[PDB]
RNA sequence: CCUCCCGCUCGGGAGGAGGCACUCUGGGGGGACUGCCGGCGAUAAGCCGGAGGAAGGGGCGGGCGACGGUAGGUCAGUAUGCCCCGAAACCCCCGGGCUACACGCGCGCUACAAUGGGCGGGACAAUGGGACCCGACCUCGAAAGGGGAAGGGAAUCCCCUAAACCCGCCCUCAGUUCGGAUCGCGGGCUGCAACUCGCCCGCGUGAAGCUGGAAUCCCUAGUACCCGCGUGUCAUCAUCGCGCGGCGAAUA
């Protein structure tokens, strides 16, 4: 039907790009190696998304408007 | 050059049945024909064919198999019986054609039966077969 | 020698595995030759139940997994090589059956 | 049996149901062109799962579209070779399987007579089968209206064969007319847009019936 | 000569073929191309055969075994492996390109196989309710 | 059958729907016939129809319309 | 072909068709479909073709295998009735013999007073159970034996 | 390499050595995240379209159901406040009743034939269940079943045959060779015992029904539609409940 990405997934992403802005990239895997280091795993599915958001997160800092 | 393997089972059934004609060692009994039938039959049919092709099939599935049993040639036929309006339900044939079959075939020397308890072809039995198939195969290829 | 055969099964996942691994650890260094712990099937049981006791409306229809694991393991060594081998703590909960001949 | 090889040699090269070959034919009308499975190739079977996307349903096999609306009417009870049937219906209330067979003795039945490459008979038939306009009881505006309605190339093609189709069962009933025939008897009149095809009577009275409310 | 193993898969009948070189063998689970009843499902297996040539299939022996509950199942596990066993053998981009083009049930399986029967409100079939009548 | 006229029109626009059953969807057309050519209609199509498909016009003489909307 | 007709009489003066010789004396009550094909054996004739092509010769042959089929062949749980009423050991059935033996143990019964013969009089099954709205809406089963 | 068959001597097939490749089994790991590309949108959220790819934009199917309410349902599963019974509304027993029917409805099965029936042949599965229990195979019996007896407490044995399929043959649209109710008889099987009230097998019997008004239900893809298959409970009543795979869409 719709889809949106949760609100656990964003606050997560947003303060993983504040402390260590500079040791995330645009490519995918290599956050991804990352965030698994800094906060848990609670599972796979979860520790892909908040890795797609910090990527976007990374394109958006660059513009000069990131929300 | 050719195996029960090479030849489709519409060709080589009409051929092995006339070789159970012609031979002549394997025929008809008049008892399981009559009325010693399979199970119901909406016509019980007059033919020689009818016992030829019944155990046509007993020397191509005991090539296939080892011991190949009497319970499970019966189950190996597909058909059924009513019950009623209750849905039909998977039963077995006559063992009357089966277990006279067998025997018809174990005094031709087609059949034996093993020391392991079960039921193998001969050397007779397979070059009987392997000679009929090496007929149909070639036939096969000359027929557009 | 004596190849015997440790069966070993277990109702849950992680019980299973520790102990198979364990036993292919500790018996690797001694008098034992040994073949590798063989996983067979998991004899998944369903028990398929009515929740509902008015058994009335719609009612919803519990499914029940009971999930059994079967390791196998052949190896070469005494009957004093196997209870030293066998030693071992062992998951509640873990089914350990032992064949011997020559 | 070897007339049945021949056409295992002869799809190979390669033709529709052993054969007939798909070139025969073409699609004169670039409106019916995209939305029809005429140029590709050999088997309906296929099961190359449709409706998945918006037109999931435009590239399939003609034949085989033609095959489950010709297998639609089925409930409940239960076939086997055992004495068992209907269960399998005047148009399959069970499979595809057995459809297929009926589709294959149709083009094998409509080809006996007319000898043209039934391929050019058939896709003659869902050209002219399909009504042009259709009225639709629409209100809008909270205004009933009883409209002018233009119909689309892929709701063109599923009129058409749906009407062959829905024809056939009101004459195979209990009658003489085989699918493989009721079919075959509809497949060439509704190509002719003749006045026995319960196809063309529909096709036209809704259009008929359209242009008086229009 | 060689020896090049692959797999296909359709609705759980799985094909299990090789493909090295010799003189035009074709066999199902031990028996000919030949024994199949049904004229269809073998015009279904015959598809890729042809799109490539009768040059590569009678210069290759073809086995396949087909594990698969289904007539047009086996055909369809036999259609997709051929295909990529002719795709590994010559190696080009002109067999594959030409495969996906026509049909992707040579070179791709499903995502999808089967749906569990539903618990259901006392009635037969996954996706199905108890009729009603009671307004 | 003898043509009628038949009015070729292909779709330029798909503007939104129309039909309390739904049914209609107004779709702006452009037409490509050896008469007018040209022409914008804002005609009533119903079943499946993409930008840029063809739709043979019955009658040339139409633009039935009733229109709004999107916030 | 063996001497073209459309009405032979077979088994006394009732008519045998031109249907199939194994369809016409189905019709012919005491002989099925099943026992057709056991005296078309015996009598020595293709079971398959048309009834009425026989000469005079046949229909004596099937007359004397109906009189008494227990003579000729036919097992003993292949023929009709099989050890009748305690002291017939085998018998044959046909329009007559059929009627009558169904109706004798039928006038048996409601003399003994059982709960089978009564349950034959008030309009009912015996063992099929369900009597409780069966032959719905005024309808009935028609129980034994005929309303065509 | 070795035993068997066949042969046009080219070559096809099985067995055992041999080999873990493949299928598979079950434990772990990667892969999909609007990441990228275009368009719509406040350059945000998001929606649409595209490429690469086994798979895509809740990937897909389940479990997972808040505070409460209908004084919904169950004290006749259990737990339990209150009341009532005390040779009894206790207790034991045999037999009968729940399976009575002129009828009404609900939910379903089977069905009105040529997309068919017989007969034969051939090519195919999956979940599961199996010790007074599954029962190889051999024998007798027309069969239902009986006698003997291997293996198996299980990836290693058994139920087991899938069914739909297709090919050839016979049959040639009638209330019928449809359809199987009803009735006579012969016969097995479990239990003390199947008349009331079991199922099957054989022969005879052969009913209504030849596409159904008003009205109305279910569902949106490997789904429906369709075909068989298993299990629960369990001697025995299954046209039920749960669950599996085979064929495989319409419209949105």
């Amino acid at each position: 039907m719709g889809k949106i990405r949760q609100g656990f997934i964003k606050r997560v992403a947003r303060e993983l790009v504040n402390k260590y802005p500079n040791e995330f990239t645009t490519d995918f895997e290599h956050n991804k190696k990352k965030v698994q280091e800094l906060t848990n795993v609670t599972s796979k599915k979860i520790r892909n998304r908040i890795a797609g958001y910090v990527t976007k997160l990374v394109r958006m800092k660059m513009e000069g408007k990131i929300l | 050059m050719a195996t029960v393997y090479d030849v489709p089972g519409d060709l080589l059934v009409e051929r092995v049945a006339q070789r159970l004609k012609e031979i002549p060692e394997i025929k008809p009994p008049e008892w399981a024909p009559f009325v010693k039938t399979g199970r119901h039959k909406e016509r019980l049919p007059e033919q020689e064919d009818w016992w030829y092709y019944r155990v046509a099939s007993i020397l191509r599935r005991v090539y296939l198999d080892g011991p190949v049993g009497i319970e499970r040639l019966r189950t190996y036929y597909g058909g059924r019986k009513n019950r009623g309006h209750a849905p039909e339900k998977f039963y077995k044939a006559g063992g009357s054609i089966i277990r006279k079959a067998l025997q018809q075939l174990e005094a031709a020397g087609f059949v034996e039966k093993v020391p392991g308890k079960g039921r193998v072809i001969t050397p007779k039995g397979r070059s009987f077969l392997d000679k009929i198939a090496t007929e149909l195969k070639k036939e096969l290829e000359e027929i557009i | 020698m004596q190849k015997a055969r440790i069966k070993i099964a277990s109702t849950n996942v992680r019980s299973l595995d520790e102990v198979a691994n364990q036993i292919k650890q500790i018996a690797e260094r001694t008098g034992v030759r040994m073949s590798g712990p063989i996983p067979l099937p998991t004899k998944r049981i369903r028990i398929t139940t009515r929740k509902s006791p008015d058994g009335e409306g719609s009612a919803t229809f519990d499914r029940w997994e009971l999930r059994v694991h079967k390791r196998l393991i052949d190896i070469e060594a005494d009957e004093r090589a196997m209870r030293q081998i066998m030693r071992i703590r062992v998951p509640e909960d873990v089914t350990i059956e032992i064949e011997l001949i020559s | 049996a070897k007339p049945l090889n021949e056409r295992f040699f002869i799809p190979h090269e390669i033709k529709v149901m052993g054969r007939w070959s798909t070139e025969d034919v073409e699609v004169r009308d670039p409106s019916l062109k995209p939305y029809i499975n005429l140029e590709p190739r050999l088997l309906p079977h296929t099961h190359g799962r449709h409706a998945k996307k918006h037109f999931g349903k435009a590239n399939v096999h003609i034949v085989e579209r033609l095959i489950n609306k010709i297998m639609r009417s089925g409930g409940s009870h239960y076939k086997v070779a055992g004495h068992f049937m209907r269960r399998e219906h005047r148009s399959l209330n069970s499979k595809k399987v057995k459809a297929y067979e009926v589709v294959k003795e149709a083009f094998k039945i409509i080809e006996q007579r007319t000898g043209k490459n039934p391929i050019q008979v058939l896709v003659w038939a869902i050209e002219n089968a399909a009504p042009r306009e259709d009225t639709t009881s629409v209100m809008f505006g909270g205004i009933r209206y009883h409209v002018a309605v233009d119909i689309s190339p892929m709701r063109r093609l599923d009129v058409a064969l749906r009407n062959i189709a829905l024809g056939a069962s009101a004459k195979c009933y209990r009658n003489k007319m085989s699918f493989a025939e009721a079919l075959a008897e509809e497949i060439i009149l509704a190509a002719n847009k003749d006045p026995k095809s319960y196809a063309y009577s529909k096709k036209l009275e809704i259009e008929r019936i359209a242009e008086s409310s229009r | 000569m060689r020896i090049i193993q692959t797999t296909g898969k359709r609705k759980t009948a799985i094909a299990r073929a090789v493909i090295r070189e010799g003189k035009g063998r074709v066999r199902i689970n031990g028996k000919p191309v030949e024994i199949i009843e049904p004229e269809i499902a073998r015009f279904t297996i015959l598809e890729p055969l042809i799109l490539a040539g009768e040059e590569i299939w009678n210069s290759v022996d073809i086995d396949v075994k087909v594990e698969g509950g289904g007539f047009m199942g086996q055909a369809e596990a036999a259609r997709m492996a051929i295909a990529r066993a002719l795709v590994e053998w010559t190696g080009d981009m002109s067999l594959k390109e030409k495969f996906m083009k026509y049909d992707r049930t040579m070179l791709v399986g499903d995502p999808r196989r089967t749906e569990p029967h539903k618990p259901n409100r006392s009635t037969k079939g996954p996706r199905a309710k108890r009729q009603k009548s009671y307004r | 059958m003898a043509e009628d006229e038949g009015y070729p029109a292909e779709v330029i626009e798909i503007i939104g729907r129309t039909g309390t059953t739904g049914d209609v969807t107004q779709v702006k057309v452009r037409i490509l016939e050896g008469r007018d050519k040209g022409r914008v209609i804002r005609r009533n199509v119903r079943g499946p129809v993409r930008i840029g498909d063809i739709l043979i016009l019955r009658e040339t003489e139409r633009e039935a319309r009733e229109i709004k909307s999107r916030r | 072909m063996a001497n073209f007709r459309h009405i032979v009489r077979v088994a006394g003066v009732d008519l045998d068709g031109n249907k199939q010789l194994r369809w016409a004396l189905t019709a012919i009550k005491g002989i099925g479909i099943n026992f057709a094909t056991m005296v078309c054996r015996v009598a020595g004739l293709d079971p398959f073709m048309k009834a009425g092509y026989l000469t005079d010769e046949q229909v004596k042959k099937i007359e004397e295998i109906l009189a008494d089929p227990v003579a000729h062949g036919i097992p003993r749980w292949a023929v009709n009735r099989p050890k009748d009423y305690e002291t017939g050991r085998d018998l044959h059935l046909i329009t007559a013999k059929l009627d009558m033996a169904i109706r004798e143990d039928i006038m048996r019964l409601r003399r003994i007073r059982a709960y089978r013969g009564i349950r034959h009089e008030l309009g009912l099954p015996v063992r099929g159970q369900r009597t409780r709205s069966n032959f719905r809406r005024g309808q009935t089963v028609g129980v034994s034996r005929k309303k065509k």
